C-alpha cells in the first residue's frame, strides 16, 4: 500500500505500530513470544489456529482490545489461508512438528503447508513474508525433518522471492524441547549419548534473541530476500552441554555411550505413542547433528540483536527441574561449560 | 435511653443450680439448637428454578442501555450531550453534526459498558427520553470487545426492547 | 401480553434474538464516524 | 427559621463555640494564630506547627475540654501557599458533646511532630498522610506506606500528581510475571471546564488584586 | 529566612554519613535478595543497580532532601528484607520489558513528535 | 468408527466439567456481595453443582468479583497460576471488566484481562445475583461445546 | 436506506464504511457488522406534513411529558414547512 | 472560519519521484537521504531557498544556517521589499512604526496603495474606531475601495 498504516504513540500497549501481522503456528513455543512482542507494541495480530480455542487463551492478554484476532484455518484449505492473510502486511510462518502424525508428515508440514501459505500470500498482496527454516537443513541429512526443511526452504524462495528466511539453531527457553528434553532424561537413570556426545557440536540460541530478530526483520527493509542464520554466541560439545544442564538442575549425571543403530531402535519404540512422543528417530538425529557454520549468511548481529549466552538464562529454564534441596541455588554456583574456541 | 445486654445475675437457689447442672451435663441448650435446624429441614426452600423462573424486578430496574425512537421512527437523541457531561464514569463518547436534512443528530454514540456503573444518571439527564436503561440484565459476553457498544448496537437494543421499555416508562414517569 | 399487548411500532423487531455472543452473529465494535483528515493525492501525470 | 428550604441557625451553639475559642487562645497564646467559627457552628483553631503536642494535649486532658477521641486526621494540598500542606485534626469530646478542628501547616521538607503520644489513633492517619502526601512525621513509631503499592514512587494526593499516574501494570508472558510500564490510555480522560464565568457567592468575593 | 527545621542531619557532612550507612545496608542485602526471591540476576547486577540508584542523586546539596532520600531508601530496604515485596516489585528496577527508547535526535525524529 | 467414539468421550468429559464447577473462594469488592447472594437460598448455586472451595489447587473457576488494584494484581496472577487445568476465569462487574468507576485511577488495573485470560464477562455494577448466574450457565454452555478430543483425533 | 459499498460492506446511517484496503475489515471476518436497518432520516421523511390554521403551532413530540420540551414553530414562510427541531415533524399553515 | 482548510489536502508522508516520474510515498530516512545527497553535491549559488507566507521564525533560521553551511546566501521570500538604500539593514525601514494602538493617537492618516479592509481587517477596524471616536482625517492614494 502506498500509504500504509502510520505508527502512533510511544510504542506501548495502546500504541499503533502500523504492523498488521498474520502468524501461523502462534500457539507453539516460538509463537507465544512472537505474538507477545508484536502485541506488546500495539500491532494488529491475526492468529489462525487449528487447536481448541482453550489452547489460545494465553495469547489473549498479549494485546489491547481488538488487537489479537483469532481465526480457524486448515493447512490443506487454501480458502482459509486467504481469509487470514488478505488484510495483513506481514505474514510469519511458524508452523512445524517434531514428529509425524497419522494425518501430517514432515513433507506435509514443512513443504506443502509453507508453500501454500506463501503462494496465497503472494496472490493476496502481502509484501513481507518471514519463514522459519532450520540451521541444519540440508538435502543430504539423515533426519527426515531436516530434509523437508531444505525442500521447503527452496520452495518458499521460489514462490515468494522477496521472502525473509530465518535459520535458527536449537532454540532454548522456558517451554523449549531442548534443555527440558535433556533434563527429563533423568527419568531413565543415565543419559545415552552417541559416541558419548563428544563428536557433536551445538550452538543453541536464546528464544528472545530469535524473537527480536524476527521483529527486527519486519521493521528492516534490508531483510527482504535475505537468509539469516540465528545462532548463539558459543559452541559446545554435546557432552559438555548436557553435563551443564544436569549441573544447573543439580541432578546426578551418569552418561554412557550407545551405538547409533541401538539409539534408533529406542526412537522407534517411543514413536508408538499416540500423543506427543517423548522421543523419535528424527529427534535423535537432530540432537546429534553438528550445528552448521555458515559465515556467508547474515546473523543476529546484522539485525541488531546481541546473542544471549546460554549461561545467563539456563537457570531461568532449568530451575523447575531441581528438587526442593536445590531450588534456591544461585546462578553463580555452576561454572560455565567448556566452549570450543571460535 | 439505653439497655444492658449482658448484665444479669444468675439465681443461686438449689433448683436453679440443678437446672444449670442438667444443662451442662445433658447438653440441653445444644439439643435446642438441633431442633431449630430440624424445623428448617421441613420448611419449603426459598430457591427459584432459574432460568425457568426469574427473580422479581420493578419498572425502575436499571439494566442494559438502549436508544429510543419517536413513534414515527425518528431518533429521540438530538446530540445535546447532557448524558456525556453527567456520566460519573465518562463511559459515554458522543460526536454530532448536522444531518443531511439539517437535523441535530449524532454520528457517534458509544457507551463503554465496562466503564459504566449502571447508575441511571444519563436517563435522568436526557430531556427527550432517548437514552434509557432497559430491563435486560442477561447480556454476558465471551469477549471484552463485545461490551463496547456503539450507536448501531444501541439502536438495535432500543428497537428490540421498545415494547417493554415503553411500558416501564408508562408505569414510572409520574414519579419522575 | 395476552390480556394487555404491547403498543405496536413498525420499527420494533418482529423476531426476537437471544444472546448471540460466541456465534458468527455476535456484535463487533467499530467507529461509526467518517475519516477526519483528507490526505493530498499527487497528480498522476509526470510534470516533465 | 420558618423557611422550608433554608437551614435553620443554632445561635446558642455559635456563641458557646466562640466563647470556648477565645478560652483556648487565651491559654495557648504561644501557638494559637487564628480562631474562627463557621456559619454551621464548627470551631477551628489554627496553630503554629510547633504547638501540635501542647495544643492537642491540652485539648485532650484539660477538664474543660476532654477531647478524648480523634475523629480523623488528614492533609489538604494547596500549591499556591508557601506551606502547601494543611494538617487537620478533628477531635470529639464525649463529655461535652462537642467537636473542634485544629489546623496547622508544613511543606515538602519540614517535619511535624507525631501525635501518637497524644492519640493512639494517629498511628495510621499519619502513615496515610505520609503515604499520600509525603509529609514526614518525626518520632513516628513506624512510618511507611499504608495504601500505595510496594515500590510506588510519588504521592498520589498531591495536586500536581496526575490522576492516572505514570505507570501501569500488565502481565508479560516472556518474563512470566506482572510488570510495570509507562501509562498509555486507550481513551484519554476528558477534561471538562465546568466553572461558570459569573460569580456565584458575593459574600465570599475576595478584594481585587 | 533561610533558617529551617531539620529532619535528621544538620549539615551535609552529617547527612553523607547516613547515605554511607544506607549504602552498606543495601550492599549487604543484595545477596540475600537474589537468594530469597530466586532472581535470575547475579549479585553483581543487583549491586550495580544499587550503585546506579545512588549516583542518580549525587548532585544533591540540601541536607533535608538527602534526609528524605535516606528515609525513602530505608523504607525500600525494609520492604525487601521482610519480603513484603514480591519478585515483580524487585524486578521493576530493571525494566526488562521496556523496549529501549531512542536517545539521539534523528532516532527521536523518525518515530514521533516528542522532544 | 473412531470419530464417533471421541465425540462421545468429549461429550462425557465436557459434561463432567460443566456439572462440577468449583469456584475459588475469591472476592475483592462490592461485587462479592452479589456473589454471596448467588449462594444464598433464592438462587442456590450449589444446586447447579457450583461449590466454592478456598484452595486454588481444588478450584476450576476464578470469579474476579470486584476491583483489581495494582497492589493486588500480583496476588491474583499467583492464585490463577496455582489452579490446575482446565481452569476458566469469569470477570464480574465493571471494575473487573475494564476498570469501571475507577478506570482513570493511578492504582487500578484497567481490566482483569490484562493480568489473566477471561472466558466470560458479566456486565453490571454490580451484576445482580441472577446476572452472575447467567454468566455461570453461559460458561457451562461454552464448556459443552469444547472439542478437545475431536481436535486431538485429527492431528 | 441501507446500501452496500462496492466491496460488499454495508453502509451505516452515518455514512460509515471501510475502504477496500483498510486492514480494519479483518474484525468482521467470521463475524458480522452490526447495522441498524431503520434509517431515521428515511422514516421521518415518510410522515405527512400537518396542516394547521394558525401562524404559530406547538409541538411537544406527542405523549405529553413522554415527548420533548414544548417548542413553538413559526409558519409565516410559505416557501418551506416549519420543522420541529426536536422530532422532525413538519407543519404547514392552511392557505397561508 | 478558514481552520477547516487544515483538514483537507494535507501532506502526511514524505514523497519522492519514482521511475515513471510520479510522486510516491516513502520513509523519512529515504527522503532525507536523497535531499542530503544533492545538497552535498552542490554549494554556493547553486542552492537557493524560498520562504512562503506561513513560515515560522524557527524554520527560517534553521534553513538559513543549513544553506550557509554550503556557502549559499540566496535565502529569498515571495514578498518583495525594496533593497535600495538601507534595505533591511534598519528595522524601521520595513515596520509599522506607529504601532496598531498608535492609530488612536494620530490625527491624519495617509494610506498609499493599500486596501487595508482586506489586507489587514483588524488594522482597518482600528482606523474606523479612531475615525468614529477621535474624528480622524483619512486620505487614500490608490483605487477607490470601500
Ligand atoms: C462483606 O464483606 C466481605 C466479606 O465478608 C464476608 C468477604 O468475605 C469478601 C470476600 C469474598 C469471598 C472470598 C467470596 C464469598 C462467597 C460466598 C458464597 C461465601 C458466603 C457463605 C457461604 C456459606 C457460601 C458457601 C459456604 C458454605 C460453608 C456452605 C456449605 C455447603 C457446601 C455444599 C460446602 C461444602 C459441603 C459439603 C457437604 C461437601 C461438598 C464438597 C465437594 C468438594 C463435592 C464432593 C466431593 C468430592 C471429592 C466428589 C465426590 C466423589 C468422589 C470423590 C468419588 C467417589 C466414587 C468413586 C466411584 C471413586 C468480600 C469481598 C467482602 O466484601
Ligand atoms: C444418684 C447416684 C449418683 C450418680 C448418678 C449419676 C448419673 C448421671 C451420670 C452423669 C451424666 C453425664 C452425662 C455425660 C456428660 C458428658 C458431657 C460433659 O462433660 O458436659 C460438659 C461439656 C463441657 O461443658 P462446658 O463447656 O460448659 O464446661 C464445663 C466445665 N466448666 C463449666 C467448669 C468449664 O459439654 C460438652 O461436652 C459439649 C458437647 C460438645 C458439642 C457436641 C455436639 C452436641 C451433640 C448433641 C447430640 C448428642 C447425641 C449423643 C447420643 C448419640 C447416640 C449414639
Ligand atoms: C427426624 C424425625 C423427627 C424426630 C427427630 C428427633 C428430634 C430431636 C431434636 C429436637 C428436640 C426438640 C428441641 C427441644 O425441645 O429441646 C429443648 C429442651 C429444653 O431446652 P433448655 O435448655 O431450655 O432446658 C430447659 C430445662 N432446663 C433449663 C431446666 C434444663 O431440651 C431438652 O430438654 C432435651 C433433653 C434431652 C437430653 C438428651 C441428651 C442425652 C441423649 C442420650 C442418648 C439418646
Ligand atoms: C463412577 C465413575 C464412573 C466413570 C465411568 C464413566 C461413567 C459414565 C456414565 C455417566 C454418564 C454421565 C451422565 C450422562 C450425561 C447426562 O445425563 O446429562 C444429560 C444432558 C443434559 O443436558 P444439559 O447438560 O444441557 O442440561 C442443562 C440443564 N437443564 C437441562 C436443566 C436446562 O444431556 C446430554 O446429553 C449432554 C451430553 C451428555 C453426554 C453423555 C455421553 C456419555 C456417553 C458414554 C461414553 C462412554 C462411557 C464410558
Ligand atoms: C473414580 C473415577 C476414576 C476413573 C475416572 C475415569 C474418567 C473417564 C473418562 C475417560 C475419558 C478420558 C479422556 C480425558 C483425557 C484428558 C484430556 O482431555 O486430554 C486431552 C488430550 C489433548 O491432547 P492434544 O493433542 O489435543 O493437545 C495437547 C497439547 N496442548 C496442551 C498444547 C493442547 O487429548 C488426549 O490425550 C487424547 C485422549 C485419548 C482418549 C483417552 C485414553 C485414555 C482413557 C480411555 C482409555
Ligand atoms: C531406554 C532408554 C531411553 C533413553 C532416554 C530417551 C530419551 C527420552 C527423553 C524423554 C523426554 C521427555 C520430555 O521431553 O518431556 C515430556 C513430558 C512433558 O515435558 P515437561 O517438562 O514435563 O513439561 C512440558 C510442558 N509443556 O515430560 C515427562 O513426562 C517426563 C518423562 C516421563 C517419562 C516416564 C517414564
Ligand atoms: C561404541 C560405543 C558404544 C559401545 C556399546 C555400549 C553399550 C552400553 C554400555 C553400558 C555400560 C557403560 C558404562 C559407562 C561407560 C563410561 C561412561 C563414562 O566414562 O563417561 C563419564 C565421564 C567420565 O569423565 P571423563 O569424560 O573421562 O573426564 C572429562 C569429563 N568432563 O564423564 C563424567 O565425568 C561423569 C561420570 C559418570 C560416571 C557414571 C558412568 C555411567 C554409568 C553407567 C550408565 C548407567
Ligand atoms: C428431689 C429430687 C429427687 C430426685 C433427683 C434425682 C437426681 C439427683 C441428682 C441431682 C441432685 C438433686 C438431689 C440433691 C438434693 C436436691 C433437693 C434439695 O437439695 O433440697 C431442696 C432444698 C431447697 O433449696 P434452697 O433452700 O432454695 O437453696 C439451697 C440452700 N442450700 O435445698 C437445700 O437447701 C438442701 C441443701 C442443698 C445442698 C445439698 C448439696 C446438693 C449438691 C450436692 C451434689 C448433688 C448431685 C450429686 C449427684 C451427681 C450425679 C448426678
Ligand atoms: N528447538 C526449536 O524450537 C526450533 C524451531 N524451529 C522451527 O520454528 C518453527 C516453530 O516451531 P516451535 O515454536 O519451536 O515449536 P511448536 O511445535 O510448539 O510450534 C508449532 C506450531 O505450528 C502448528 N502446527 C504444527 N503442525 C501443524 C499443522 N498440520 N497444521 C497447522 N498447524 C500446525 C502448531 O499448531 P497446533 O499446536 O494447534 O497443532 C503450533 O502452533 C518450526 O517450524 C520449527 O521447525 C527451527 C529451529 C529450532
Ligand atoms: C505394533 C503396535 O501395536 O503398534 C501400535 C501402534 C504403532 O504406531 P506406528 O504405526 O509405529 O506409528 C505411531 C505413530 N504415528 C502413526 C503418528 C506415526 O501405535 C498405536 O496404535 C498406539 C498404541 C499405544 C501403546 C500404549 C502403551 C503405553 C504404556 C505405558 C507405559 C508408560
Ligand atoms: C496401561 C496402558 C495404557 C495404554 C495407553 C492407553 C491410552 C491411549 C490409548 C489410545 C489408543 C489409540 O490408538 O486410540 C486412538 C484411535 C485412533 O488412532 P489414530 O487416529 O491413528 O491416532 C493417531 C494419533 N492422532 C490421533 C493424534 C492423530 O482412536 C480410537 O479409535 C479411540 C480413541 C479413544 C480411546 C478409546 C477408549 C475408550 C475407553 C472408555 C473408558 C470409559
Ligand atoms: S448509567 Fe451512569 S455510568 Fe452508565 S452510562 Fe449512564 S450515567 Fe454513565
Ligand atoms: S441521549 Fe439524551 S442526553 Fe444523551 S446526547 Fe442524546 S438527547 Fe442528549
Ligand atoms: S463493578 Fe460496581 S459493584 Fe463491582 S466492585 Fe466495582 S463498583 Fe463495586
Ligand atoms: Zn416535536
Amino acid at each position: 500500500l502506498h500509504h500504509a498504516v502510520i505508527p502512533h504513540g510511544k510504542g506501548g500497549r495502546s500504541s499503533v505500530s502500523g504492523i498488521v501481522a498474520t502468524v501461523f503456528g502462534a500457539t507453539g513455543f516460538l509463537g507465544r513470544y512472537v505474538v507477545n512482542h508484536l502485541g506488546r507494541m500495539g500491532s494488529q495480530v491475526i492468529v489462525p489456529h487449528r487447536c481448541e480455542p482453550y489452547d489460545t487463551m494465553h495469547l489473549r492478554p498479549m494485546g489491547d482490545l481488538g488487537q489479537i484476532i483469532f481465526m480457524d484455518w486448515n493447512g490443506r484449505d487454501k480458502d482459509s489461508i486467504r481469509r487470514a492473510v488478505e488484510h495483513s502486511s506481514v505474514v510469519i510462518n511458524l508452523v512445524g512438528r517434531e514428529w509425524e502424525t497419522q494425518n501430517f508428515d514432515f513433507e506435509d508440514v514443512f513443504v506443502k503447508i509453507p508453500q501454500a501459505i506463501a503462494q496465497v500470500s503472494k496472490e493476496a498482496g502481502v509484501e513481507k513474508f518471514i519463514h522459519i527454516s532450520h540451521l541444519n537443513a540440508d538435502i543430504k541429512s539423515s533426519s527426515k525433518y531436516l530434509r523437508s526443511k531444505a525442500v521447503g526452504e527452496k520452495e518458499v524462495r521460489e514462490t515468494f522471492p522477496e521472502a525473509t528466511i530465518i535459520k535458527p539453531a536449537e532454540i532454548f527457553g522456558r517451554e523449549d524441547r531442548f534443555l527440558n528434553y535433556f533434563a527429563n532424561i533423568r527419568w531413565f537413570g543415565g543419559v545415552p549419548l552417541i559416541s558419548l556426545g563428544k563428536k557433536t557440536v551445538k550452538q543453541p540460541v536464546y528464544i528472545v534473541d530469535v524473537t527480536k530478530g524476527i521483529i527486527n526483520a519486519i521493521k528492516d527493509p534490508d531483510a527482504r530476500g535475505k537468509t539469516f542464520a540465528f545462532v548463539g554466541p558459543s559452541r559446545y560439545l554435546l557432552f559438555d552441554l548436557v553435563q551443564y544442564v544436569f549441573a544447573v538442575a543439580h541432578r546426578p549425571f551418569l552418561p554412557y555411550p550407545l551405538p547409533h543403530f541401538a539409539y534408533r531402535w529406542i526412537g522407534r519404540l517411543f514413536e508408538i505413542s499416540p500423543f506427543e512422543p517423548w522421543t523419535t528417530r528424527d529427534k535423535v538425529e537432530r540432537i546429534h547433528t553438528t550445528d552448521k557454520i555458515l559465515p556467508h549468511l547474515p546473523g543476529l548481529e546484522d539485525l541488531g540483536v546481541e546473542a544471549t549466552p546460554l549461561e545467563l538464562k539456563a537457570i531461568e529454564v532449568l530451575r523447575r527441574h531441581r528438587t526442593y534441596r536445590w531450588l534456591s541455588s544461585e546462578i553463580e554456583d555452576v561454572q560455565p561449560a567448556k566452549t570450543i574456541p571460535t | 435511653t439505653y439497655k444492658y445486654v449482658n448484665l444479669r445475675e444468675p439465681s443461686m437457689d438449689m433448683k436453679s443450680v440443678t437446672d444449670r447442672a442438667a444443662q451442662t451435663l445433658l447438653w440441653t441448650e445444644l439439643i435446642r439448637g438441633l431442633g431449630m435446624t430440624l424445623s428448617y429441614l421441613f420448611r419449603e426452600p426459598a430457591t427459584i428454578n432459574y432460568p425457568f423462573e426469574k427473580g422479581p424486578l420493578s419498572p425502575r430496574f436499571r439494566g442494559e442501555h438502549a436508544l429510543r425512537r419517536y413513534p414515527s421512527g425518528e431518533e429521540r437523541c438530538i446530540a445535546c450531550k447532557l448524558c456525556e457531561a453527567v456520566c460519573p464514569a465518562q463511559a459515554i463518547t458522543i460526536e454530532a453534526e448536522p444531518r443531511a436534512d439539517g437535523s441535530r443528530r449524532t454520528t457517534r454514540y458509544d457507551i463503554d459498558m465496562t466503564k459504566c456503573i449502571y447508575c441511571g444518571f444519563c436517563q435522568e439527564a436526557c430531556p427527550v427520553d432517548a437514552i434509557v436503561e432497559g430491563p435486560n440484565f442477561e447480556f454476558s459476553t465471551e469477549t471484552h470487545e463485545e461490551l463496547l457498544y456503539n450507536k448501531e448496537k444501541l439502536l438495535n437494543n432500543g428497537d428490540k426492547w421498545e415494547a417493554e421499555i415503553a411500558a416501564n416508562i408508562q408505569a414510572d414517569y409520574l414519579y419522575r | 401480553p395476552t390480556v394487555k399487548p404491547p403498543t405496536a411500532r413498525k420499527f420494533i423487531w418482529t423476531n426476537h434474538k437471544f444472546n448471540l455472543s460466541g456465534t458468527p452473529q455476535q456484535y463487533v465494535p467499530y467507529s461509526t464516524t467518517r475519516k477526519k483528515i483528507q490526505e493530498w493525492v499527487p497528480p498522476s501525470t509526470p510534470y516533465k | 427559621d420558618t423557611r422550608p428550604t433554608v437551614r435553620p441557625r443554632n445561635d446558642v451553639a455559635h456563641k458557646q463555640l466562640s466563647a470556648f475559642g477565645e478560652y483556648v487562645a487565651e491559654i495557648l497564646p504561644k501557638y494559637v494564630q487564628q480562631v474562627q467559627v463557621s456559619c454551621f457552628n464548627e470551631l477551628e483553631i489554627c496553630i503554629h506547627p510547633d504547638g501540635v503536642i501542647p495544643v492537642l494535649t491540652f485539648l485532650r486532658d484539660h477538664s474543660n475540654a476532654q477531647f478524648k477521641s480523634l475523629a480523623d486526621l488528614t492533609a489538604v494540598d494547596i500549591p499556591t501557599r508557601q506551606n502547601r500542606f494543611e494538617i487537620v485534626y478533628n477531635l470529639l469530646s464525649l463529655r461535652f458533646n462537642s467537636r473542634i478542628r485544629v489546623k496547622t501547616y508544613t511543606d515538602e521538607l519540614t517535619p511535624i511532630e507525631s501525635s501518637v503520644p497524644v492519640y493512639k489513633a494517629a498511628n495510621w492517619y499519619e502513615r496515610e498522610i505520609w503515604d499520600m502526601f509525603g509529609v514526614f512525621f518525626a518520632n513516628h513509631p513506624d512510618l511507611r506506606r499504608i495504601l500505595t503499592d510496594y515500590g510506588f514512587e510519588g504521592h498520589p494526593f498531591r495536586k500536581d500528581f496526575p490522576l492516572s499516574g505514570y505507570v501501569e501494570l500488565r502481565y508479560d508472558d516472556e518474563v512470566k510475571r506482572v510488570v510495570a510500564e509507562p501509562v498509555e490510555l486507550a481513551q484519554e480522560f476528558r477534561k471538562f471546564d465546568l466553572n461558570s464565568p459569573w460569580e456565584a457567592f458575593p459574600a465570599y468575593r475576595q478584594p481585587p488584586e | 529566612s533561610t533558617s529551617v527545621k531539620p529532619i535528621f542531619s544538620r549539615d551535609m557532612n552529617e547527612a553523607k554519613r547516613r547515605v554511607r550507612e544506607l549504602y552498606r545496608a543495601w550492599y549487604r542485602e543484595v545477596p540475600n535478595t537474589v537468594h530469597l526471591f530466586q532472581l535470575d540476576i547475579s549479585v553483581k547486577q543487583g549491586r550495580d543497580k544499587v550503585r546506579e540508584m545512588f549516583k542518580k542523586n549525587a548532585h544533591i546539596t540540601d541536607p533535608r532532601v538527602v534526609d528524605l532520600l535516606v528515609i525513602k531508601g530505608k523504607m525500600e530496604l525494609e520492604e525487601t528484607i521482610k519480603v513484603w515485596k514480591q519478585r515483580t516489585h524487585v524486578m521493576r528496577f530493571f525494566h526488562e520489558t521496556e523496549a529501549p527508547r531512542p536517545k539521539d535526535f534523528l532516532s527521536k525524529f523518525y518515530v514521533g513528535h516528542d522532544p | 468408527r473412531g470419530e464417533y467414539v471421541v465425540a462421545k468421550l468429549d461429550d462425557l468429559i465436557n459434561w463432567a466439567r460443566r456439572s462440577s464447577l468449583w469456584p475459588m473462594t475469591f472476592g475483592l469488592a462490592c461485587c462479592a456481595v452479589e456473589m454471596m447472594h448467588m449462594a444464598a437460598p433464592r438462587y442456590d448455586m450449589d444446586r447447579f453443582g457450583v461449590v466454592f472451595r478456598a484452595s486454588p489447587r481444588q478450584s476450576d473457576v476464578m470469579i474476579v468479583a470486584g476491583t483489581l488494584t495494582n497492589k493486588m494484581a500480583p496476588a491474583l496472577r499467583k492464585v490463577y497460576d496455582q489452579m490446575p487445568e482446565p481452569r476458566y476465569v469469569v470477570s464480574m462487574g465493571s471494575c473487573a471488566n475494564g476498570g469501571g468507576y475507577y478506570h482513570y485511577s493511578y492504582s487500578v488495573v484497567r481490566g482483569c484481562d490484562r493480568i489473566v485470560p477471561v472466558d466470560i464477562y458479566v456486565p453490571g455494577c454490580p451484576p445482580t445475583a441472577e446476572a452472575l448466574l447467567y454468566g455461570i450457565l453461559q460458561l457451562q454452555k461454552k464448556i459443552k461445546r469444547e472439542k478437545r478430543l475431536r481436535i486431538w483425533y485429527r492431528r | 436506506g441501507v446500501r452496500t459499498s462496492p466491496t460488499g460492506e454495508k453502509v451505516t446511517h452515518t455514512g460509515q464504511v471501510y475502504d477496500d484496503g483498510d486492514y480494519r475489515k479483518v474484525r468482521f471476518v467470521g463475524r458480522q457488522k452490526e447495522v441498524n436497518e431503520n434509517f431515521a432520516i428515511d422514516l421521518i421523511a415518510e410522515q405527512p406534513v400537518s396542516q394547521v390554521g394558525s401562524r404559530v403551532i406547538s409541538c411537544d413530540g406527542g405523549g405529553g411529558a413522554l415527548g420533548h420540551p414544548r417548542v413553538y414553530i413559526n409558519l409565516d414562510k410559505e416557501t418551506k414547512t416549519g420543522t420541529c427541531g426536536y422530532c422532525g415533524l413538519q407543519f404547514r399553515q392552511q392557505h397561508h | 472560519f478558514a481552520y477547516d482548510g487544515l483538514k483537507r489536502q494535507r501532506l502526511t508522508e514524505p514523497m519522492v519521484r519514482n521511475e515513471k516520474g510520479l510522486l510516491t510515498h516513502t520513509t523519512w530516512e529515504d527522503a532525507l537521504s536523497r535531499v542530503a545527497g544533492m545538497l552535498q553535491s552542490f554549494q554556493g549559488n547553486d542552492v537557493a531557498a524560498i520562504a512562503g507566507g506561513l513560515v515560522d521564525a524557527e524554520a527560517l533560521i534553521a534553513l538559513k544556517d543549513l544553506l550557509n553551511r554550503v556557502d549559499s546566501d540566496t535565502l529569498c521570500t515571495e514578498e518583495v521589499f525594496p533593497t535600495a538604500g538601507a534595505g533591511t539593514d534598519l528595522r524601521s525601514n520595513y515596520l509599522l512604526n506607529t504601532t496598531i494602538a498608535g492609530v488612536e493617537e494620530a490625527d491624519v492618516v495617509l494610506l498609499v496603495g493599500t486596501n487595508p479592509r482586506f489586507e489587514a481587517p483588524l488594522f482597518n477596524a482600528r482606523i474606523r474606531k479612531s475615525w468614529l471616536h477621535n474624528d480622524l482625517k483619512v486620505a487614500l492614494i490608490g483605487s477607490p475601495v470601500d
